[PDB]
RNA sequence: GGGGAUGACCCCAGGCGGUAGGGGAGCGUUCCCGAUGCCGAUGAAGGCCGACCCGCGAGGCGGCUGGAGGUAAGGGAAGUG
RNA sequence: GGUGGAGCCUGGGAGUGAGGGCGCGAGCGAUAACGUCCGCGUCCGAGCGCGGGAACAACCGAGACCGCCAGCUAAGGCCCC
RNA sequence: CCGCAAGGGGUUGUGGCGUGCCUAUUGAAGCAUGAGCCGGCGACUCACGGUCGUGGGCGAGCUUAAGCCGUUGAGGCGGAGGCGUAGGGAAACCGAGUCCGAACAGGGCGCAAAGUCCGCGGCCGUGGACCCGAAACCGGG
RNA sequence: GUGGUUCGUGGAGCCAUGGGGGAAUCUGGGCGGACCACCGCCUAAGGCUAAGUACUCCGGGUGACCGAUAGCGCACCAGU
RNA sequence: CGGGGGGAACCUGGGGAACUGAAACAUCUCAGUACCCAGAGGAGAGGAAAGAGAAAUCGACUCCCUGAGUAGCGGCGAGCG
C-alpha cells in the first residue's frame, strides 16, 4: 500500500511516566518547576499519558494523550512548540 | 590502602575503589585479545598462480577424468585469504574496563613525581639499587604527560604515559612504576 | 549485507514484538465472488502459524 | 464472475441513492427490465432499491 | 538418586547393537604466548626397535641413527589428521 | 491404576521426501509371480552382529558394555560325522 | 631364542569355527562399482550480513570514518548513527490504547521481566563458497 | 525516437541527445519531478583549476606467510 | 616548432556480450561486468551552480563512514536499490 516515492511528515514517542522518572534523572537541570524538551532519549517530543503526571513541570513539547494533558493539568502545565 | 610513595623513606598514598574492588579474569583476557587482535597482520596465496592459467580438462571418453582445485602447488583450497579481516576492535567500554579491573590485579608501586627529573640511565642503575626484585624483572617503565626520559631505555625499556598505556601495555604479567599524573591515568580510571 | 521480500514484506505481512505476524484475511473477494455478503464479512486479518517463518525471516531487519 | 451472455448475468442495486450498493446474479430468464427489492444505504437505513445496471 | 572433600566410594535402578543424523568428551599436528615458562655435542629434530601409561586418538621410556635445534607446565591460531 | 518411567509446551541442530521381506484383511492379477496396491503386527535396516532350520538377511528362540579353559534353559536337538 | 628367565618370544601340524574392503543399494562374497604397490599433495573455510546458544561488561547499552599517541612502537580521545524506551492503523492520526464499526463483540497490544555490545558457537543469505566432474553459449584473436 | 537516473513505458521529471519545428537578453529564462496559481532557487547554451580517494613495474619495512610436490609455475648456465 | 612508439595495473571516453540466477524461459540479472578500441596522465575523474533543499537553509569538485539496504525500481516475481 506504499508510495510512488517519498515525502513523510513527523513528531515522536516520549511520554509521562517515562519523564517525571528517569527525568528525576533529568533533574540535572531544568527539572526544578520543570522546563522540558530533554536530549536524552528520543527524537521528536510528544507525551503518552498512563502513569500519574507528576514533578509539576511545564513542557515546550509537540503535545501528549488524552489522559497525558490531563494528568498533566493534575500536577504541571503545558507549552507546545513553534505555534499551536 | 597500601598505596606506597617512592623515595621509600618518604611517605605514603592511598589505594582507591577503583582499582580495589574484586577482578574480573574473562574479561581482562578479553582485553588481551583485543590487543593482539587488532595488531597482527595477515596473509594470502597468489589468486593468479590459484586461479589464472588455461586448464583443458580432458573430456571424457579417453581414460582419464575431469585451472581448477586439486593436482599440485596451485589451488590453494581456502588459502590464507589476503582476503580475510583481520581486526578484531573489542569495544571501548568493554576494553578500558579490562585495562582496569586487570590494573586492580596489578595493584595485587606509586612514582613520586620529582622523579620526572632524573637525567641519565645509570642514574636508573640507581633508584634500581634503591628497590631491584624479580618482581622488578618485571619491571614497567610508565611517567606522567611525556616520560621519564633516559629511564625508557635499559635491559627492560617501555615508557607508557599517564595516558595512553594498557593492559597490553601491562596487565600482561609482569609488575611496575607509573609516575603520579600516571595515577592521574588514575583519573582517566 | 541484506533484504526482505520487500515483496511479501508489504503484500500482507507485519510483525507484532510478540515477534509474530499477521497479513489479512484473503479467503476470496478482490478478484471474484458474485458470490456473498456474510462471506464478505470475511476480511480482516489472517494469522499463519510455523511457516510465520520463512516469513518472518526473510523480511528481517526493518519490519 | 465467469461473464456467461447465458441466462447468467450479474447485478447489483441502489438505495434511491441510499448510496452504493450490494451483490447480486441474476436471469433475463423471466421478467426483463423488472428489478425492484429494498435494503439500507450507509445512508440511514432501509431504502427503495432498484437493481437494474 | 542417597552424601560427595577436591577426589572417590556404595546401592539400585538402569540400560549401554547402530548408518542418515543430534547432544558431550578427549587425542596427537605446525604455528602466537616464552599468563613473575627455557632442555641440548654426555644430541635438538627426524629416523630405526621395544613383553611400563591411556578405554582410546597418544604417552613415557630404553637401546642404535644423525647433525643441528627448540621445546613449551597455558591459553590463543588454524591451509590437520 | 497397579507403573514406574514414558507424558507436553518453548525453542536450536537433523535426516532420510523412493525399501523390501511375512502373517492377515481387501484389490488388481489367470485368487498366477521372490507381481504389484493399501491396509494391521513384526520384521530388515550394512549388521537387529548369536542359535537354528545344512549351508540361507532374514521364518522358531535371541538382544550382543567387557571377563577363553563356570552353571540353568530357548528354539532346536541327543545311531555316526 | 630366554637383554625385562620356570613366562614369553618365532614358526607352525593338526584341529574348531570363519565370505575380502570400499561406494551406491529392498537387499551385497560379490560376478555391480571403486582400487595394481609404496611414499607426498588432497576436499564444509573466510567475509560481510542475520540468527538462536552461551561467556561477560553496563540496562539504556554500543560502536563508525577520523584526529592524535606511537624498538616494544601504548591506546586514548572521536558522539552523524543504530539497534531496546508502547504501540494500533492503510492513513488521518491516536495512543498504553488502539483499528471495524457506530458499537460497548472482537484482532492487534498493555501487562516492563528490559536490552544492549562484545566474545566464541550450531545455523541461514550473498558470496566460486564440502571438492573435482560434461555437452555448450558468448569475446578477441 | 533512445540514454543516465533507483524509474522496467509508466501519474513519471531533471540533464543528455536522433530526427522537425527554431524563443525570450533582467519585469529575460530553467529550475522545486504532469499539469495550473503564488513562492522559493539559479543564473546555463565557452575555458584552467594543484590538494582529499585508486594503482602497482620499481625501493624499503614488516609478517601467529611458505619451506622446496608449499611459495610467483620459475631460489639461480627456466617462461628456457 | 609539436606528434607519434612504448608500458604489469591504475583513469576516462568510444564500442560494448552469452552463459548463470528468474530452479523454464522471451521482461530481467549477471553489467555498463569481460573484451576490443582512442586517448591523458602520474594519476587521470571531475571540479564555484540554469545546484541543493525548503528549518526563509545550505553553498566546489572527490573521496571514508552514515544516511538506506531505508525512500523505491519491478512477469511488483530474482533481484536491483
Amino acid at each position: 500500500f506504499k508510495r510512488p516515492q517519498k515525502v513523510q511528515e513527523e513528531a515522536a514517542t516520549i511520554d509521562v511516566r517515562e519523564i517525571d522518572e528517569n527525568v528525576t534523572l533529568l533533574a540535572a537541570d531544568d527539572v526544578a518547576e520543570d522546563v522540558r524538551d530533554v536530549a536524552d532519549d528520543a527524537d521528536y517530543v510528544k507525551v503518552l499519558g498512563a502513569g500519574q503526571v507528576r514533578h509539576e513541570l511545564t513542557l515546550i513539547a509537540d503535545d501528549f494523550s488524552e489522559g497525558a494533558r490531563e494528568k498533566v493539568e493534575g500536577a504541571g502545565g503545558s507549552v507546545e512548540l513553534t505555534d499551536l | 590502602m597500601e598505596a606506597t610513595i617512592y623515595d621509600n623513606t618518604d611517605g605514603e598514598v592511598d589505594l582507591p575503589d577503583v582499582f580495589e574492588t574484586p577482578v574480573r579474569s574473562d574479561l581482562i583476557g578479553k582485553a588481551v585479545r583485543a590487543a593482539q587482535a587488532n595488531r597482527k597482520q595477515d596473509y594470502g596465496s597468489d589468486e593468479y598462480a590459484g586461479l589464472r592459467t588455461p586448464a583443458e580438462s580432458f573430456g571424457s571418453g579417453r581414460g582419464q577424468a575431469h585451472r581448477v582445485p586439486q593436482a599440485v602447488k596451485g589451488r590453494s583450497a581456502h588459502p590464507p585469504k589476503t582476503e580475510k579481516d583481520r581486526s578484531l576492535d573489542l569495544n571501548d567500554k568493554e576494553r578500558q574496563l579490562a585495562v582496569r579491573s586487570a590494573l586492580a590485579a596489578t595493584a595485587d608501586v606509586v612514582v613520586s613525581d620529582d622523579f620526572e627529573d632524573l637525567v641519565k640511565t645509570q642514574e636508573v642503575v640507581s633508584l634500581l639499587e634503591a628497590l631491584d626484585v624479580h618482581a622488578d624483572i618485571d619491571r614497567l617503565f610508565v611517567t606522567s604527560d611525556e616520560p621519564s626520559t633516559a629511564a625508557r631505555n635499559l635491559a627492560g625499556a617501555d615508557v607508557a604515559t599517564a595516558s595512553e598505556v594498557n593492559t597490553e601495555d601491562l596487565a600482561p604479567g609482569r609488575l611496575t612504576v607509573f609516575t603520579e599524573s600516571a595515577l592521574a591515568e588514575v583519573a582517566e580510571r | 549485507p541484506k533484504m526482505k521480500t520487500h515483496k511479501m514484506a508489504k503484500r500482507r505481512i507485519k510483525i507484532t514484538g510478540t515477534g509474530k505476524v499477521m497479513a489479512f484475511k484473503s479467503g476470496k473477494r478482490h478478484q471474484n465472488t458474485g458470490k456473498s455478503g456474510d462471506e464478505i464479512r470475511g476480511k480482516g486479518k489472517g494469522f499463519v502459524l510455523a511457516k510465520a517463518e520463512w516469513a518472518r525471516m526473510k523480511l528481517m531487519l526493518p519490519r | 464472475a465467469k461473464d456467461g451472455p447465458r441466462i447468467i448475468v450479474k447485478m447489483e442495486s441502489s438505495a434511491g441513492t441510499g448510496f452504493y450498493y450490494t451483490t447480486t446474479k441474476n436471469r433475463r430468464n423471466t421478467q426483463a427490465k423488472l428489478e425492484l427489492k429494498k435494503y439500507d444505504p450507509v445512508a440511514k437505513k432501509h431504502v427503495v432499491f432498484r437493481e437494474k445496471k
